[PDB]
RNA sequence: AGAACCUUACCUGGUCUUGACAUCCACGGAAGUUUUCAGAGAUGAGAAUGUGCCUUCGGGAACCGUGAGACAGGUGCUGCAUGGCUGUCGUCAGCUCGUGUUGUGAAAUGUUGGGUUAAGUCCCGCAACGAGCGCAACCCUUAUCCUUUGUUGCCAGCGGUCCGGCCGGGAACUCAAAGGAGACUGCCAGUGAUAAACUGGAGGAAGGUGGGGAUGACGUCAAGUCAUCAUGGCCCUUACGACCAGGGCUACACACGUGCUACAAUGGCGCAUACAAAGAGAAGCGACCUCGCGAGAGCAAGCGGACCUCAUAAAGUGCGUCGUAGUCCGGAUUGGAGUCUGCAACUCGACUCCAUGAAGUCGGAAUCGCUAGUAAUCGUGGAUCAGAAUGCCACGGUGAAUACGU
């Protein structure tokens, strides 16, 4: 049947947001849109690219926009002129200033996005093709992670109809909420049709970006301070 | 046990609370008499039965007041607060208390409505099927 | 199936009466979620009884009581090409419940100018029993009587279960010892 | 039954002919597509129409008409049956 | 969704504003409570005839991003579907799945 | 002497950052003066949301989602040159947020 | 998820063809503002008015107008061209690989057997063994307990107030929401392969993931999606484009799916009267007060909501009254009048007042939801939303009956 994307479940527990700003109803949407805007109109200038993915800020009364690249030297540019006209680029569209953001990837086969895309890029495209997906998840192994899956569709071998092909190594537990992950979907166009890739990349039991709850708040609270009791 | 004593009551997120002392057999709740209270009706004797049970209706106590949900709730939860609370006055009231089941918590909590039902559970009365 | 088994569920005694029979006649008067109307339609209903029998509402009530509820009842099921409708007792509390339900039932016949008057009703009716339910149950006793018959089945049941035996249902399978 | 806001509306798109139309006269009627505005003391004594859809529909305005909505004289919809319409008639 | 509908709804913005917004402010005190009358007749009552549409009755909005009508959330301006896709994925913040 | 003022307030999506934040201007604030205390915890929020799982029909199912908003009284009722600032920062961020106005 | 219009697909009439939207390039004008008139308006023509921005003051860019090769545009086909997304079996206990063994092979073994379970759950054991995913935890929610804190919250002992924590005062307590504790058949007794597990009991707030939710493996109807979105193929652009006024989407002796409401009396009506949760509100929500029979309007404190309003929530409780009368019930229909948003309530919206008035007496062959804070049953709020639900999503009130048997 259908399942949950891992990841978006997760979110706010293990793993963060995706875009981090404040907004709300008022501005919220908008936001969210401009986000939208960014995304597209910055995406068409990254994609030419090794960003795999952008995050957006926001800080501040700014815009933002972290871009993780992977690579960044193809982003940063000569003496970092770019970066500079990215972002210009960012902003543009947006009503506000914007700063670009670096980030890096990572182990760029580890991922998933960049991984994926590496396979969407050769389905474009096409190439003998298979392979790849085989690889990838080689890798990814390897580079890191337990386990790696790939799915690629859409059909697949020029067709009449539809179509599927996946491999995966290591692992992969799917209901385990937890941790962490990762994850992912990428879509794409060629002279046939859409074609498809999934990625899901399970790490082990490691700890995310978040988490969930805080660290224990009775070390811490102790009794013996003074307060109080309000109210005054 | 004491005393002043005290228990929290609850239910369905209403809730309760209850504030003991000697005496027993009077009672305020809320500012509140029970009969401006629990006018009817069943509950109330449901606010309570934790005093006769041990049970204390002539050698206490009593100052209750009582928030959300509605009059019956309000109660259960009572219950809650009074049995829980009680314990104080006991040593063995709890274990009396439980023997049962009054100590308790709730429990009931209430399920939930979801999408497609209905209330909760329920549901629609069909399946197509 | 179930597995696992959960019964009847446990309720509070109920405040007139002290009892927990009393409650289930509350609930089994209730209509939906009122057991403020229902308690007052039961008690109203019993002051009318109850006036009805006797001379107070406990002495009935127990006259109903007993009814209106049985001893007796059908339980369906199955037995070869077709459906039978097979004596068993029921269950001591159920019953009850059968019931309490009937005295109701029923009541509700009903009209009406308060239920509750309907009580109830019935209870004067039932209870003297010659209520309607009385007549509901004997029924229930029935039929069931129906059904007497027969339950068991069938060959299989009556069965192939050969113990002690007088039985040869359900047991498996029993030879000599050791 | 149903009502609608006091002072109702009268819409230009018919005013501005409304004003010509009883100078004109209606010789033919006025149509006009306004629907919706309301028939005010307003234009009686006139061929308004009407659009709907779709064609102009013609009647004359006594109202007696007042306070209705031009659309009112219209009709926009037709059927099918039982209903629709009268017998009933004959073509 | 189509361009023409997209837009309208952003023409409408707009024009509306112009007219609509400033207006409303004389609504309502034209005609409605309130008004003279001189007013409301209509009319002093066509500066509410002519522009419409700029309505806000319509004005609405709707989606955004896609456009969609009849299908959007609103707080984020949005279809719903778009947001849900999004949430998977956290494009919006603070936006998640669920659980009670 | 010393008070009210100002209130401040902080929001936020989250506790967590919102908490942190507390904390970066509480524990500042005391600290200063004071004019602090005990941050109150104060209602987050909890929207939720229901919307259709298909992009085409469906009955049943659906789906639903949630945001959220931690919100907070952070608590302070004046300023002071390091509480000024924090909250500059909170605001300089973002995914916080913060008033200080007294209203 | 709320079709008078818009939205809009469709119809009649008006009307345009590089276009309402969009990119390259050139030519003429700053963008823009103000204003009259014909016309249903689209649209067209006339009149007044600004002369900006960057700058080498040459020139350039923005924005408007005109013009060509391209081309834009298409809610237009194709879901059997395809991606992404989803229904549903169904939270069902299954699905699968590596190696070894076994069969010429499909495939078997393991994954079946024995005990046990909600379960390829847990345990036991064999030419099967090793390993991964699903089941299950995590993570949210609900509530017993421990602890820090105290306004937009609270009030036990102290105090003014003819009784609001309003305020001096207070932190025992509620609550808010942050951290912590607890459940493992753990413990005791019995059963059983001294296993796992199950039954019984104590302890505990709770007894068996305490309850509820998220969660949907593998695989499928040659399932649904051109109407979120994406995008190949095919096709018009002499338009499958686009602007405007009106009409239609709502017509009518029909039938159905799903929902509402009544037939009353453990009900209605008039008066007195008690106890909620949740949610929205910066061209918005809103009390006191004023006006009107009233919708509503005026006036206006408060607020961005733990600070306010809906709000005496209704069922329920107290008192009078009805006697089965088509009513003291029901109140479809239908006349008249008033209020509301909006360009505008004619076809065809919502609310209020007066009057009028019908089927309906608890309903066939038949059928559906639910195992307890559930069903049954009473009220409230919100999204969507100029305005506008008896649907949808969430909320709290009262609160059952019965569970033998398989």
């Amino acid at each position: 049947g259908q399942k949950v994307h891992p990841n978006g479940i997760r979110l706010g527990i293990v793993k963060p947001w995706n875009s981090t700003w404040f907004a709300n109803t008022k501005e919220f949407a908008d936001n969210l849109d401009s986000d939208f805007k960014v995304r597209q109109y910055l995406t068409k200038e990254l994609a030419k690219a090794s960003v795999s993915r952008i995050v957006i800020e926001r800080p501040a009364k700014s815009i933002r926009v972290t871009i993780h690249t992977a690579r960044p030297g193809i982003v940063i540019g000569k003496k970092g002129e770019d970066v500079e006209k990215l972002r210009k680029v960012v902003a543009d569209i947006a009503g506000v200033p914007a700063q670009i953001n670096i980030a890096e990837v990572r182990k760029p086969e580890l991922d998933a996005k960049l991984v994926a895309d590496s396979i969407t890029s050769q389905l474009e495209r096409r190439v003998m093709f298979r392979r790849a997906m085989k690889r990838a998840v080689q890798n990814a192994m390897r580079l890191g992670a337990k386990g790696i899956k790939v799915e690629v569709s859409g059909r697949l071998g020029g067709a009449e109809i539809a179509r599927t092909e996946w491999y995966r190594e290591g692992r992969v537990p799917l209901h385990t909420l937890r941790a962490d992950i990762d994850y992912n979907t990428s879509e794409a166009h060629t002279t046939y049709g859409v074609i498809g890739v999934k990625v899901w990349i399970f790490k082990g039991e490691i700890l995310g970006g978040m988490a969930a709850v805080e660290q224990p708040e009775k070390p811490a609270a102790q009794p013996k301070k003074q307060q109080r009791k309000g109210r005054k | 046990a004491e005393n002043q004593y005290y228990g929290t009551g609850r239910r369905k997120s209403s809730a309760a609370r209850v504030f003991i002392k000697p005496g027993n057999g009077k009672i305020v709740i809320n500012q509140r008499s029970l009969e401006q209270y629990f006018g009817r009706e069943t509950a109330r004797m449901v606010v309570r039965q934790p005093l006769e049970l041990v049970d204390m209706v002539e050698k206490l106590d009593l100052y209750i007041t009582v928030k959300g949900g509605g009059i019956s709730g309000q109660a259960g939860a009572i219950r809650h607060g009074i049995t829980r609370a009680l314990m104080e006055y006991d040593e063995s009231l709890r274990s009396e208390l439980r023997k049962a089941g009054f100590v308790t918590r709730d429990a009931r909590q209430v399920e939930r409505k979801k999408v497609g039902l209905r209330k909760a559970r329920r549901r629609p009365q069909f399946s197509k099927r | 199936p179930r597995r696992r088994v959960i019964g009847q569920r446990k309720i509070l005694p109920d405040p007139k009466f002290g009892s927990e029979l009393l409650a289930k006649f509350v609930n089994i008067l209730m209509v939906d979620g009122k057991k403020s109307t229902a308690e007052s339609i039961v008690y109203s209903a019993l002051e009318t009884l109850a006036q009805r029998s006797g001379k107070s509402e406990l002495e009935a009530f127990e006259v109903a009581l007993e009814n209106v509820r049985p001893t007796v009842e059908v339980k369906s099921r199955r037995v070869g090409g077709s459906t039978y409708q097979v004596p068993v007792e029921v269950r001591p509390v159920r019953r009850n419940a059968l019931a309490m339900r009937w005295i109701v039932e029923a009541a509700r016949k009903r009209g009406d100018k308060s239920m509750a008057l309907r009580l109830a009703n019935e209870l004067s009716d039932a209870a003297e029993n010659k209520g309607t339910a009385v007549k509901k149950r004997e029924d229930v006793h029935r039929m069931a009587e129906a059904n007497k018959a027969f339950a068991h089945y069938r060959w299989l049941s009556l069965r192939s279960f050969s113990h002690q035996a007088g039985a040869s249902s359900k047991q498996p399978a029993l030879g000599y010892l050791n | 039954p149903r009502s609608l806001k006091k002072g109702p509306f009268i819409d230009l798109h018919l005013l501005k002919k409304v004003e010509k139309a009883v100078e004109s006269g209606d010789k033919k009627p006025l149509r006009t597509w306004s629907r919706r505005s309301t028939i005010f003391p307003n234009m009686i004594g006139l061929t308004i129409a009407v659009h709907n859809g779709r064609q102009h529909v013609p009647v004359f305005v006594t109202d007696e008409m007042v306070g209705h909505k031009l659309g009112e004289f219209a009709p926009t919809r037709t059927y099918r049956g039982h209903a629709a319409d009268k017998k009933a008639k004959k073509k | 969704a189509k361009q023409s509908m997209k837009a309208r709804e952003v023409k409408r913005v707009a024009l509306a504003d112009k007219y609509f917004a400033k207006r409303a402010e004389l609504k309502a005190i034209i005609s409605d409570v309130n008004a003279s009358d001189e007013d409301r007749w209509n009319a002093v009552l066509k500066l509410q005839t002519l522009p419409r549409d700029s309505s806000p009755s319509r004005q609405r909005n709707r989606c955004r991003q896609t456009g969609r009508p009849h299908g959007f959330l609103r707080k984020f301006g949005l279809s719903r579907i778009k947001v849900r896709e999004a949430a998977m994925r956290g494009e919006i913040p603070g936006l998640k799945k669920a659980s009670w | 002497m010393q008070n009210q003022r100002i209130r401040i307030r902080l929001k936020a999506f989250d506790h967590r950052l919102i908490d942190q934040a507390t904390a970066e201007i509480v524990e500042t604030a005391k600290r200063t003066g004071a004019q602090v205390r005990g941050p109150i915890p104060l209602p987050t929020r909890k929207e939720r949301f229901t919307v259709l799982i298909s992009p085409h029909v469906n009955k049943d199912a659906r789906d639903q989602y949630e945001i959220r908003t931690h919100l907070r009284l952070v608590d302070i009722v004046e300023p002071t040159e390091k509480t000024v600032d924090a909250l500059m920062r909170l605001d300089l961020a973002a995914g916080v947020d913060v008033q200080i106005s007294l209203g």
